């Protein structure tokens, strides 16, 4: 009764936002993206122990930092219809899989992510104002 | 590449130290060549919309 206490850890399908933030492609163009990651706690020993306390703010910042990072390695690539054809269909799927998959694996942190999205694709103002 | 590079640099630079530190990640951020100053790489992109 007097010795010890507890921690209530929740375990819901969490979710992270954030703002706009600039990039650029090879044909010199930038662009301004928009996304959010599902994260889920994969084993919860791990998580205690490294995250300190299992409050979300250092997890968040985990996360936006291996998510930008990941991202803008990945998008430097490919070319400025290959964003708006198809951002979905390989962009997601291959970030997550390797954004999951040791260390550096942000799995040995303890952290499961479920699926990656983008939002929306705007452009800067001249070039808007030209087109 | 240069993510590649960098990290064996670093950690064969930290070896005479002898701290004791393992490095998980080391992640690289945007790499905005403009200075802020020479923001006229607009006009460069602005090309193509007025020779059509």
């Amino acid at each position: 009764p007097f010795i010890e206490t507890v921690k209530m850890l929740d375990a819901r399908i969490q979710t992270m936002d954030n703002q706009a933030d600039r990039f650029v492609t090879k044909e010199k163009k930038d662009l301004i993206v928009d996304s959010y990651i599902k994260w889920r706690i994969s084993d919860f020993s791990r998580y205690y122990l490294a995250t300190g306390g299992g409050d979300i703010s250092q997890a968040e910042v985990l996360l936006k930092r291996k998510f930008s990072d990941r991202l803008r390695s990945e998008i430097g690539r490919l070319d400025v219809k290959d964003i708006v054809t198809d951002s979905r269909g390989r962009l997601t799927l291959e970030v997550r899989d390797a954004l999951n998959s040791n260390p550096n694996s942000m799995a040995a942190l303890g952290i499961e992510v479920v699926d990656v999205r983008i939002k929306q694709i705007n452009l800067p103002t001249e070039v808007s104002e030209a087109i | 590449v240069i993510r590649s590079d960098t990290q064996r640099e670093l950690e064969e630079t930290i070896r005479p130290y002898d701290m004791g530190i393992t490095l998980l990640d080391v992640n690289f951020q945007a790499a905005r060549p403009p200075e802020e100053v020479k923001a006229a790489f607009d006009d460069a992109i602005a090309a193509r919309e007025n020779e059509q």
